[PDB]
C-alpha cells in the first residue's frame, strides 16, 4: 500500500501542489483515512456483515520512525512488524512479539485458546528478553531457558502447510501444560507432525467437540491422546 | 530511492559490499542480502536446501559474535561459541574463487568447479575433515582438491 | 510537592517514600538471584515495609462493580498524610501484605486484615 | 555517517546487557565461594591450632587485580612458581611450574590478594599437612578475592556504557533533524525557484 504515496508524490508534485516534510503532501492522512476506516463490523439496523483489511508498508532497513511508518501506525488497531535479522534465524515469517500487540486482542478468540496463553506468554516474554545475555551462563532459571528455547523451536512452521484452529490449540495445550518438553530441540519439528498424523488414528470426538462448542474438552480425558503417544514416540 | 525502485523487479539479487572488497577475499558478494526465487524444493532438490540454509544460519550467526569479540575479549567466550567463528572463518573464506578474466589483476589462469563440486566441498567442510588446514590457504582457490595442494604447497 | 505548598509533615511523609521505594527498586536484581534470609538486617527490612508500600497502591473503583462487586471507596487528603505516616513508621507493618489490595482508607485495612 | 553512530548504538548495547550478565554470575558466583571459603575457615582453624609463588586470575576483564600483585612481587625480588595462565605470560615476557585452569571452587614467600567482600584488594606477603593447610587457605582466599574483583570490574564497566547511549542518541536525532530541515530547505528553495 506504500506505493499509493508515490504515485500521489508524482501526480501531487506534477500538479504544483506544495510540497511537504519529505515531498510528501500533508493530504497522506486524508488519503489513507478516507480508505481504511471503511473497514467495520456493522449493526443489525443496516445489514450484519463484517469486513477486514490488512494494509502493508514497505520500510527502509527498519526504520519505524520514518514518515509514512509512523502516519499509518496511528490508524489501525495494531501492528505485525517483520524484522529482517531474525528472518535468518529460523522463525518465519519472521513475526516478533515485543514490538506487536493487538489492542482488540483477548476477545476474538475461541475459549479454548484463551484458557492457555498466559501460560505461554510467561515463558515467551521471559525468554525473548532473557536469551541475549543469560544464554551463557550455564535450577529454575535454567529450566526457564530449556523451555523457551523449545517454545521458540514449536512455534515455527514449514512453507505453506497451514492448520485448522483446533490442532493449534491442541498443540499449544501439549506445549503448554509442560508435557512436551522432553523431546529434543532438532527433533521438535517431527513431533508437531507426527501428533497430527497420530489424532486422527486416536480419535475425532474431541476434534468435534471443539468444532461443535468451541471450548476445550475434558482435561482428564484431553491428556489420555498425549499420554497414549508419548508412550509410542520414537 | 533508486535503489529501492530497483529491487522491485529482480527475480535474483546479488550484492556487494565494500567492506569485502577491503577484506581482500574476491568476489566480494555477501551471502546474507543475497537472495532468489530458485530455492524451492521442486526446482533445486532437498540436497542443495539443507546445507545452503545451514550455511547461511552460520554466517548470520557468526555477525554479531565478532563484534561481541572485539571488546569482550577472545577467550572470555566459551569455547563453544569459538568453534562458530573457528569454522565460520574458513567457511566465508572458501568463498573466494579464481577467476579467469581476472589473470591481469591475478597472474593465475584460475580453475574449474561444477556445482555438485560445490555442494559436496560445503558438505565436507561442515563435516569437519579440514579443521586443521591454515584459514589462509582457502584464499582464492577453486575446486576444494586444490586446498590440500595448497597447504602441501605450503 | 513543596513545603512550602503541602506543609512540612506532608512533604516529609511523601518524599520518604520515593526515598525508601529506591532501597526496593535497586535490591530487586540480587533479589531476584539469591534468597532474602541471607542479607542484612536493612534488606530485609526494606523488603518488609516495600512489600506493603507496594500493594497499599490499589484502590477499589466505583467503576469496578461491573466486573468485580465492590461498593468503591474514598481516600481523605486529611486522612491519607495520616495513614501513610502510619504505615512508614511500621505501625501497621504486622499485617498481611496481600490483606492490602484494593481498598481506599487505612481503617477498612484493619477491619479486612 | 548516522549509520556509524547507528550500529555504534547497537554495539554499545548489546555489549553492556553482555557484561551486567557478567556482573550478575559473579555476584552469584561470588556469595557461593564466600561462603565455601567460610566454611572452610574452621578447618583451617583447627588443624593450624593442633623461592617465590605469586598467583593472578586466568583470563581478562579481572581490572586491576592482576597487575597490583605481579608488579610487587617483581620489584620486592629484583630490589634485593606460577598459578594462572597471565602470570605465564608476564614471565614471557622479560625473563624469568605452571598449574593452570584448576576448576572454580577448586578442592584439594608467597604473594597474593588477601580477601575483604567489598571493593578493596590487598597485596599480602606471607609439615606436609602444615603446608598443605597454609597454601588451600592462601589459595581459597585467593579465589574469592578475585571474584570479588570481577564483581567490581564489571559493576563499573556496566556505567558508562549508558552515558555513551545517551549522548550518541541525541547526537542522533540532531543529525535526524539536520538532515530533515537541510531536505525541506532545498525543497522549498526548488519550488520556490520554479
Amino acid at each position: 500500500l506504500s506505493k499509493q504515496a508515490a504515485a500521489y508524490r508524482e501526480l501531487s508534485l506534477l500538479l504544483r501542489r506544495p510540497p511537504g516534510r519529505e515531498a510528501y503532501p500533508g493530504d497522506i492522512f486524508y488519503l489513507h483515512s478516507r480508505l481504511l476506516e471503511r473497514a467495520a463490523k456493522l449493526s443489525d439496523a443496516k445489514g450484519g456483515g463484517s469486513l477486514t483489511a490488512l494494509p502493508f508498508v514497505e520500510t527502509q532497513a527498519g526504520d519505524i520512525s520514518a514518515y509514512i511508518p509512523t502516519n499509518v501506525i496511528s490508524i489501525t488497531d495494531g501492528q505485525i512488524f517483520l524484522q529482517s535479522d531474525l528472518f535468518f534465524s529460523g522463525v518465519r515469517p519472521a513475526i516478533n512479539a515485543g514490538l506487536s500487540v493487538s489492542r482488540v486482542g483477548g476477545a476474538a478468540q475461541i475459549k479454548a485458546m484463551k484458557k492457555v496463553a498466559g501460560t505461554l506468554r510467561l515463558d515467551l516474554a521471559a525468554y525473548r528478553e532473557l536469551e541475549a545475555f543469560a544464554q551463557f551462563g550455564s535450577k529454575a532459571t535454567q529450566a526457564k531457558l530449556a523451555r523457551g528455547a523449545r517454545t521458540v523451536e514449536v512455534l515455527k512452521q514449514d512453507l505453506h502447510q497451514p492448520i485448522p484452529v483446533e490442532k493449534q490449540v491442541l498443540i499449544i495445550y501439549a506445549l503448554t501444560r509442560g508435557f512436551l518438553d522432553d523431546i529434543p530441540v532438532e527433533d521438535v519439528r517431527r513431533f508437531e507432525k507426527e501428533f497430527y498424523l497420530f489424532l486422527d488414528q486416536n480419535g475425532q470426538h474431541l476434534l468435534e467437540h471443539i468444532r461443535t462448542t468451541k471450548d476445550l474438552p475434558n482435561e482428564d480425558d484431553l491428556n489420555k491422546a498425549i499420554e497414549a503417544f508419548k508412550k509410542t514416540f520414537v | 530511492p533508486a535503489p529501492a525502485t530497483t529491487f522491485s523487479h529482480l527475480d535474483a539479487t546479488t550484492n556487494l559490499e565494500r567492506k569485502l572488497a577491503e577484506m581482500g577475499i574476491y568476489p566480494a558478494v555477501d551471502p546474507l542480502a543475497s537472495t532468489s526465487r530458485a530455492l524451492a524444493p521442486e526446482i533445486v532438490g532437498e540436497e542443495h536446501y539443507q546445507v545452503a540454509r545451514k550455511v547461511q544460519q552460520t554466517l548470520q550467526r557468526y555477525k554479531e559474535l565478532q563484534d561481541i569479540i572485539a571488546i569482550l575479549g577472545m577467550d572470555e567466550l566459551s569455547d563453544e561459541d569459538k568453534l562458530v567463528v573457528h569454522r565460520a572463518r574458513r567457511i566465508q573464506f572458501f568463498l573466494s574463487q579464481n577467476f579467469h578474466v581476472a589473470e591481469q589483476f591475478t597472474g593465475q589462469p584460475g580453475s574449474y568447479v561444477p556445482v555438485k563440486e560445490t555442494v559436496r566441498g560445503f558438505k565436507e567442510i561442515l563435516e569437519g575433515k579440514y579443521d586443521h588446514l591454515p584459514e589462509d590457504a582457502f584464499r582464492l582457490v577453486g575446486r576444494i582438491e586444490e586446498v590440500v595442494e595448497k597447504a602441501k604447497a605450503m | 510537592l513543596a513545603p512550602e505548598i503541602v506543609g512540612e509533615e506532608h512533604y516529609q511523609v511523601a518524599r520518604k517514600v520515593q526515598q525508601t521505594l529506591q532501597r526496593y527498586k535497586e535490591l530487586q536484581d540480587i533479589i531476584a538471584i539469591l534468597g532474602m534470609d541471607e542479607l542484612s538486617d536493612e534488606d530485609k527490612l526494606v523488603v518488609h515495609r516495600a512489600r506493603r508500600i507496594q500493594f497499599f497502591l490499589s484502590q477499589n473503583f466505583h467503576v469496578a462493580e461491573q466486573f468485580t462487586g465492590q461498593p468503591g471507596s474514598y481516600v481523605p487528603v486529611k486522612e491519607t498524610v495520616r495513614g501513610f505516616k502510619e504505615i512508614l513508621e511500621g505501625k501497621y507493618d504486622h499485617l498481611p501484605e496481600d490483606a492490602f489490595r484494593l481498598v481506599g482508607r487505612i481503617e477498612e485495612v484493619v477491619e479486612k486484615a | 555517517s548516522l549509520r556509524d553512530i547507528k550500529t555504534r548504538i547497537n554495539a554499545t548495547k548489546k555489549t553492556s546487557q553482555i557484561t551486567k550478565a557478567m556482573e550478575m554470575v559473579s555476584t552469584s558466583k561470588l556469595n557461593r565461594a564466600e561462603q565455601n571459603a567460610k566454611s572452610f575457615v574452621p578447618y583451617m582453624e583447627k588443624i593450624q591450632e593442633v623461592g617465590y609463588l605469586v598467583i593472578t586470575s586466568d583470563r581478562g576483564l579481572a581490572g586491576a587485580y592482576n597487575s597490583n600483585v605481579l608488579r610487587l612481587v617483581y620489584q620486592t625480588i629484583q630490589k634485593r612458581i606460577v598459578i594462572g595462565r597471565v602470570g605465564l605470560s608476564f614471565f614471557r615476557k622479560r625473563n624469568m611450574l605452571d598449574i593452570t585452569r584448576l576448576p572454580d571452587q577448586p578442592s584439594f614467600y608467597m604473594y597474593y590478594n588477601h580477601y575483604v567482600s567489598a571493593i578493596q584488594q590487598e597485596v599480602t606477603e606471607r609439615l606436609p599437612q602444615y603446608a598443605e593447610s597454609l597454601i588451600y587457605g592462601a589459595l581459597l582466599d585467593a579465589k574469592a578475592s578475585e571474584h570479588a574483583a570481577r564483581m567490581t570490574a564489571m559493576k563499573n564497566a556496566t556505567d558508562n556504557a549508558n552515558e555513551l547511549i545517551r549522548t550518541l542518541t541525541l547526537s542522533y536525532n540532531r543529525a535526524r533533524q539536520a538532515a530533515i530541515t537541510q531536505e525541506i530547505t532545498e525543497i522549498v528553495a526548488g519550488a520556490n525557484a520554479l
